[PDB]
């Protein structure tokens, strides 16, 4: 099934908690995708515009600094935060679709993970 | 006071920095010694004839 | 309070 | 609408503001308590040296003779 | 020399004691769970069995002994020893003294061990305070910096 | 060079003190 | 394994121009408020099963002891 | 930068590798005190090795002299009681800090890509630790040591085809006897060095990919060198561990032990309560809970199968559990279940402990059988909560 | 402040002097802690030590 | 080359370091078989470790049980005589191979720059081998074992102020009894792993500065990969060594030993001929030759000082002995002197062996004292022999 916060109270609570956490640290949900994790995220980030990727790096650095200092974003910017305003899922889906097509008919992987 | 400021750009070809202690006043008798110390820490340039 | 995508040149991109 | 970093670089000011969340600043005109930290570290080093000395002696003298042979020797 | 052995071998001990082997008492306070209290209670708790229980002949009832019936009778009989210092030899007195002696024999290092422990716990707590100060001083540069990042969303 | 000699002598003094503290030959030292 | 520069501007202060150990006990009640408010779910999940199982075991042991005690 | 002349003795080839991988290795600047446990398990291993060598200068692996030799170390040797209590309580500390290491990894999903090799080498290290601690615990030759060795090695005859043959080969005879004691001593001496090698490979893999962080995000933007920023943090950790260890050496030196081990081993008598050390208790509990002992050994193998299979699960792009409420609750339930299962191991095999251990094992395996489902379902979160 | 700076200029200008000071302080502190703990021990358990039993030398 | 998709497993990070340092390391194309001797010494060390572990599965470090335990290994253990003969004769072959290693280094002047660190680590390795073999030879607890332990440990009394204290502390109880036996067993088990670490550092330093060649010239023009070209050469060396070592094990296993070690140790009587194993005989001969035992210990220290002082000589431009006739003759004279010195050590102190030893040790130090002179004169050569 597909459970969205409009048709599920539990999903509404889950989304509320995720929004609260991400707003506390001031970073979008897409910023949690590690380029070293999948290597499809690496390609999707390689294809995105430099302004967007630089904003992602700045938000991540701010979050890491706040984590070290053991504090949260001040309530002003916390109210100014916009989590779940995605910038990466469409490109990641395109990359994965292209990889699936290439794998499906002949083709060698365009990139591979080292061992390990 | 003693502190630092770092303006990272990474779009600039050359990095430039200055590290400084606290000097001496005009009338401090040790200002001449500070001038001598600066002389023996002299400047070097990539186009200087002294070389190495 | 949250800015629209019109501002934030990275949001526009 | 020049960016924050560009405005900071192009406009140096003497009213510098730090975080001061878990580390409060000293008032701008004040000597640095440099010696006090050194003496705290000196006490810690007292302790560390004593512990190292204890451990070395304990091991080496464990490898030494024993009450059994000491009592056996007559 | 070491303390003499009452019996040449374990089989000799069992034959003397009707098949029961009186265990070595060197580590009896550490071999038994809750050793000191257990030994004191076992020596002094030679009570009467409850109603309905009959101990097989040749054994004696002891509530604190695992199983109910023990092979030794009550040996700490009131007025069995004459103390050389002028202490009345009651069963509780003998029990406490014997448990103290056995606990020493099982742990002759207690005094030195405790002295070392107290000294080193105190000294290492001082070291911990200094280490915390050292860490807070080293990290004080990072934990109080102000960084301008050119981003809001 | 004189400064180096003084520094070496002071470091030798420190090392001797450390060895003395490690071995504790207070009983041995008759003279 | 590369560095990713961010184009920041960072002001830092000497470690000898700012107090060290005061921030530990500065603003303590709000710290304890946070520690308890954002974690009571986790403590409940960690301890609830343990105390519940202990209570169940003690209840069962005592009931069996009474039943079998003639 | 042409290295015509020497600048820094740290950068010279003699100290260059140490320079890089210890002083200058960049680490995320937001690591908490939960990484000090990884830094501290190595210290525990070093303590174990040194105390073990100095103990082996006094231990006799014969069957008529092992117990008396251990008591000789207790009484006659100057400082010998310190050595023996250090070795025993240090095995306990080693296992405590390694458990904290493992559980931090589980909480922050450090096993996820690209540290599969780090986690797998950690599992191999765990096997080595378990075998070393067991074969070492057999050495003092007490009642508990002898009978635990008998029970556990005899429960290796569950393999269908070979079974008794492997058991006879392992025992060196027909029962746990002098040959097994000597063999166990030699193996106990050897294995810790393989453990040092495995630890070095563990650290090499981690340094290949770099350490994680509480947020679980990519962290090559804000990084600082190891020395001195994390050296002092690990120093605080070490001193706190030293206070803990000193408490556990000088005031409660036998609390973590089992009193029946202070009885010379007697093959003609069995102690009423044969149980392993407290840090084998969860494994023992699973083994006993599953009946049909061959099934128990299969379950014990399956535990390590699950541990090795953790890093190779589905997408689950978000890894840190600070942003995973459901996985956070699941982790806390897992930790509670592991503690409860460890408690069950010491209990007898009577009721209701059988049922409590049978449910606990099922929950423990359900943890591993549920996380891929969590990842699969959460793969489609952004499309549902988006604010477009 | 003044006292700390004064002792600093006394004993923190050469690292060899600092190492000597560290070792001497470790020794003196160890001996002082020994003495204090021993006095606490004597105060706590009085009437139990070996040279206190009334009949120590009468087993002959 | 951007490593997008992986080509070869050998270039993957799991096998990349191994690839470089084992398969792809460039090696001079003209190496003879003595580099094979170095690899062979490594193999001998591994053989010693494995057979020693399996032997320690049966050896009891007690004074009342060691000798009979070894006879147990020989008579009762299934194929135990093979293990013991392999261990003993493998110690002997280890020393033979290391001696050939050292003498090739001396002949080709491999100690010269930039391999000073390689030579120094080799000297440390040799010290570790000496100590390990000595403490191991104490283990079987025979007449030669006990009395050699007594003598070699009691010559440590030559230290001026702390000699007696060190002797008593190392003895553990005024003699070489059970305490010394346990101590020596633990140390003998521990040391080979430090020896493995030293060997790894040795190889790392050499790999930093390449490898010498029979010509002593710069050799970065014609270099080939280590595998398969030198693996097969080393394999030929290994098989020949296996045949040699099998000749020693099976047909003449007690030739390289003394018959006095088959008598149980009796500290009352003294065997008429107390000598160490054949591979300590040159050192024993030097020490015995120089009287005033304090002088003997000082002379052994001087031997190791000279060995460490070889690399740090002044001019020494031409390296190989193929272009140094004077140094070639000096080296052959030194080798003859070393063999004669080894033979002297097995002889009694009666004349003329005292004179012969006091000449041979002097000639040894003379070799170590006349290499710089040859280097200086050779530095003077080129401006005299010019043909124009
Ligand atoms: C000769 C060259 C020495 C050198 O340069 O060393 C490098 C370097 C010093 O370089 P540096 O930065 O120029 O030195 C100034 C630093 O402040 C370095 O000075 P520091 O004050 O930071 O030194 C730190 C040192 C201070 O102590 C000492 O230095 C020794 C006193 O701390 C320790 O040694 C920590 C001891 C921890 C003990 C843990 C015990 C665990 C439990 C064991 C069982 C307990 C049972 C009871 O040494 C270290 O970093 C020391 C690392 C020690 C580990
Ligand atoms: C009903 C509701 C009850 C709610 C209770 C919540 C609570 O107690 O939270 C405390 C705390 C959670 O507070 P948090 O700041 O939200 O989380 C801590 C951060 O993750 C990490 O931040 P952190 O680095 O400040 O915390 C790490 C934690 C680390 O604490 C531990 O490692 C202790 C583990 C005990 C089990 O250390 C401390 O809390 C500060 C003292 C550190 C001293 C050094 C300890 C090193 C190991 C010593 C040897 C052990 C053998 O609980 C735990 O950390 C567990
Ligand atoms: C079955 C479980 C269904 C859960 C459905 C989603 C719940 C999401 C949610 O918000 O749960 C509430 C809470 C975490 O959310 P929150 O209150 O923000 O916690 C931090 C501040 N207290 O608590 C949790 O999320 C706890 C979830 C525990 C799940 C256990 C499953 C077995
Ligand atoms: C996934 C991780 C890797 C896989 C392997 C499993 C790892 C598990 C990690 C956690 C380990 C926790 C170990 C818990 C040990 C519990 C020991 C125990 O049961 O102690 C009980 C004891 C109570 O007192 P006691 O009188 O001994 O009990 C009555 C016994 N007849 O004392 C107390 O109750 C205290
Ligand atoms: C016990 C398992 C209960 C949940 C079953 C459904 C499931 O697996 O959902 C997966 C997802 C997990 O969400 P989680 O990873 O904890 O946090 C968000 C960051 N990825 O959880 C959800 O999306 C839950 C949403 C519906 C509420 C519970 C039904
Ligand atoms: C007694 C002994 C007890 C045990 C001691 C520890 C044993 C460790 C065993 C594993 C050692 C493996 C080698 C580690 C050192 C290493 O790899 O050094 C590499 C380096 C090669 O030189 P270079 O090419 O300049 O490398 C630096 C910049 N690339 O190497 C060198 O330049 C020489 C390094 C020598 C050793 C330094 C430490
Ligand atoms: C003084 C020694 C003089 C000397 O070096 O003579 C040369 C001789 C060379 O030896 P070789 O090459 O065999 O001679 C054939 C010549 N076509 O060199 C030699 O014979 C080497 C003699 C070395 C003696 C060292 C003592
Ligand atoms: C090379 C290093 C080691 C040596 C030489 C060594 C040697 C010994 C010896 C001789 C004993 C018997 C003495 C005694 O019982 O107190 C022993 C016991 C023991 N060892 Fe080790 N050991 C080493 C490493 C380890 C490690 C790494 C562990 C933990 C994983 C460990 C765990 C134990 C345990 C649990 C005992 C039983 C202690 C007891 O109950 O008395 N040892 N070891
Ligand atoms: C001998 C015991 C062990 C030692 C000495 C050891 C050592 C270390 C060290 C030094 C680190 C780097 C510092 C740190 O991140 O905390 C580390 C990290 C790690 N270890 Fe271990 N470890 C041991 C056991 C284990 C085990 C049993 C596992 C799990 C099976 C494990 C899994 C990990 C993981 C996942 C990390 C990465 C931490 C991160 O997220 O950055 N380790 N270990
Ligand atoms: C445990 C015993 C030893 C082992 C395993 C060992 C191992 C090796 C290895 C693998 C090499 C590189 C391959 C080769 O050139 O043969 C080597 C080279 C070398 N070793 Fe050793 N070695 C040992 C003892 C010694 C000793 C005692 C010395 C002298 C003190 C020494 C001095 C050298 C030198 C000078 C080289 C350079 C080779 C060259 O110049 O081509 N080694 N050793
Ligand atoms: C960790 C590895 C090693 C272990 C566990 C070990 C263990 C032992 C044991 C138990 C013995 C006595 C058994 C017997 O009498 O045959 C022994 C003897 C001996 N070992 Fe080792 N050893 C090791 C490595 C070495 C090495 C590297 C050498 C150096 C070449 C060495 C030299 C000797 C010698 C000379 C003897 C006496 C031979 C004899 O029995 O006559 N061992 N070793």
């Amino acid at each position: 099934s597909f459970l969205d916060p409009k048709k599920n109270w539990l999903a509404a609570q889950h989304m509320k908690s995720l929004v609260k956490r991400l707003s506390k640290y001031g970073l979008r949900y897409d910023d949690l995708y590690d380029p070293y994790y999948d290597l499809d995220v690496k390609e999707a980030l390689n294809r995105l515009p430099k302004e967007v990727v630089d904003a992602r790096h700045a938000r991540l650095k701010r979050a890491i600094d706040l984590s070290m200092k053991h504090e949260y974003l001040p309530e002003d910017l916390q109210a100014m935060q916009t989590p779940f305003r995605g910038y990466l899922q469409d490109m990641l889906a395109l990359v994965k679709r292209e990889r699936a097509e290439r794998e499906a008919l002949g083709g060698l992987p365009l990139y591979q993970r080292s061992i390990p | 006071t003693g502190s630092e400021v770092r303006m990272l750009d990474d779009d600039i070809p050359l990095a430039q920095f200055a590290v400084a202690f606290e000097g001496a006043s005009w009338k401090d008798p040790d200002s001449i010694a500070l001038m001598v110390m600066q002389a023996m820490l002299g400047s070097w340039n990539k186009t200087a004839g002294g070389g190495k | 309070a949250p800015p629209p995508p019109t501002a934030m040149i990275y949001d526009r991109a | 609408e020049i960016p924050a970093t560009v405005a900071a670089v192009k406009n140096p000011s003497s009213k510098i503001i730090y975080d001061e969340h878990n580390h409060e600043r000293f008032p701008p005109g004040d000597p640095s308590k440099r010696a006090f930290a050194y003496f705290v570290l000196t006490g810690g080093r007292f302790v560390y040296a004593s512990l190292i000395r204890l451990l070395v002696l304990k091991f080496v003298l464990s490898m030494s003779a024993s009450k059994d042979v000491l009592a056996l020797a007559s | 020399d070491r303390f003499p052995q009452p019996y040449a071998n374990e089989a000799a001990a069992r034959f003397a004691n009707g098949g029961a082997y009186p265990p070595d008492l060197s580590l009896i306070t550490k071999a038994r769970h809750n050793g000191q209290n257990y030994v004191f209670s076992l020596l002094t708790g030679y009570r009467d069995p409850p109603a309905g229980v009959s101990i097989r002949e040749g054994l004696h009832y002891n509530p604190y002994f695992p199983g109910g019936a023990i092979a030794m009778p009550k040996m700490l009989n009131d007025g069995a020893v004459e103390y050389e210092d002028g202490t009345p030899a009651t069963e509780a007195q003998m029990g406490k003294d014997v448990v103290s002696f056995l606990s020493w024999a099982a742990e002759p290092e207690m005094e030195e061990r405790k002295l070392m422990g107290f000294k080193w716990i105190f000294v290492l707590s001082l070291a911990l305070l200094q280490a915390a100060y050292y860490r807070r001083l080293r990290w004080s540069v990072l934990k109080s910096r102000k960084l301008v990042l050119d981003v809001v969303n | 060079q004189p400064a180096d000699v003084k520094a070496a002598a002071m470091w030798g003094v420190a090392a001797a003190t450390g060895g003395l503290y490690l071995v504790q030959v207070s009983i041995l030292v008759l003279p | 394994k590369q560095i990713v520069p961010v184009k920041s501007v960072i002001y830092a202060l000497s470690p000898f121009q700012q107090k060290v150990m005061t921030g530990l006990w500065k603003d303590l009640p709000t710290k304890i408020h946070h520690k308890v408010s954002e974690n009571w779910i986790s403590a409940t999940l960690l301890l609830g099963p343990l105390v519940g199982t202990y209570a169940y075991v003690q209840n069962y042991l005592e009931k069996e002891k009474l039943h079998h005690r003639y | 930068t042409i290295r015509n002349q020497r600048f820094s003795l740290l950068k010279e080839p003699i100290s260059s590798t140490l320079n890089q991988h210890l002083i200058d290795y960049p680490t995320p600047s937001n690591l908490s005190y939960w990484w000090g446990f990884g830094s501290l398990a190595g210290i525990c291993l070093v303590i174990q090795i040194v105390t073990g060598v100095f103990l082996a200068m006094h231990y006799t692996p014969h069957v008529d002299l092992a117990f008396n030799s251990v008591e000789h170390v207790m009484r006659d040797v100057e400082g010998g009681w310190l050595l023996r209590y250090m070795h025993a309580n240090g095995a306990s500390m080693f296992f405590i800090v390694v458990y904290l290491h493992i559980f931090r990894g589980l909480y922050y999903a450090s096993y996820s890509s690209p540290r599969e090799f780090v986690w797998c080498l950690g599992v191999v290290i765990f096997l080595l630790m378990i075998v070393t601690a067991f074969t070492g615990y057999v050495l003092p030759w007490g009642q508990m040591s002898f009978w635990g060795a008998t029970v556990i090695t005899s429960l290796a005859s569950a393999i269908p085809v070979v079974g008794d043959t492997i058991v006879t080969w392992l025992w060196g005879g027909f029962s746990v006897d002098n040959a097994t004691l000597n063999r166990f001593f030699s193996l106990h001496y050897l294995l810790p060095f393989l453990l040092v090698g495995a630890s070095l490979l563990h650290l090499a893999a981690l340094h290949q990919y770099g350490s994680n962080n509480p947020l679980g995000v990519h962290s090559e933007m804000d990084q600082i060198s190891f020395y001195p920023y994390f050296y002092v943090k690990d120093l605080v950790g070490w001193v706190a561990f030293a206070i803990f260890f000193s408490i556990w050496i000088f005031y409660a030196p036998n609390v973590l032990g089992h009193p029946d081990n202070y009885i010379p081993a007697n093959p003609m008598s069995t102690p009423p309560h044969i149980v392993p050390e407290w840090y084998f208790l969860p494994i023992y509990a699973i083994l006993r809970s599953i009946p049909d002992k061959s099934g128990g050994v299969a379950a014990i193998a399956l535990v390590f199968i699950c541990l090795l299979a953790l890093p190779f699960f589905k997408s689950m792009y978000v890894r840190s559990s600070s942003f995973r409420p459901i996985y956070q609750g699941i982790f806390w339930l897992l930790l509670a279940d592991c503690l409860l299962l460890g408690w069950i191991g010491c209990q007898p095999v009577e009721a209701p402990f059988v049922t409590i251990g049978q449910i606990s094992s099922f929950v423990f395996f359900l943890f591993f059988a549920i996380t891929p489902i969590l990842g699969r379902v959460g793969r489609g979160i952004p499309n549902s909560y988006t604010t477009d | 402040g003044g006292i700390f700076e004064s002792l600093y200029k006394v004993v923190m200008r050469r690292n060899s002097v600092y190492v000597t000071f560290v070792i001497a302080g470790a020794f003196l502190g160890e001996r002082a802690v020994d003495y204090g703990i021993h006095k606490l021990w004597e105060a706590n358990n009085v009437g139990k030590r070996y040279e206190d039993i009334p009949v120590l030398g009468q087993k002959l």
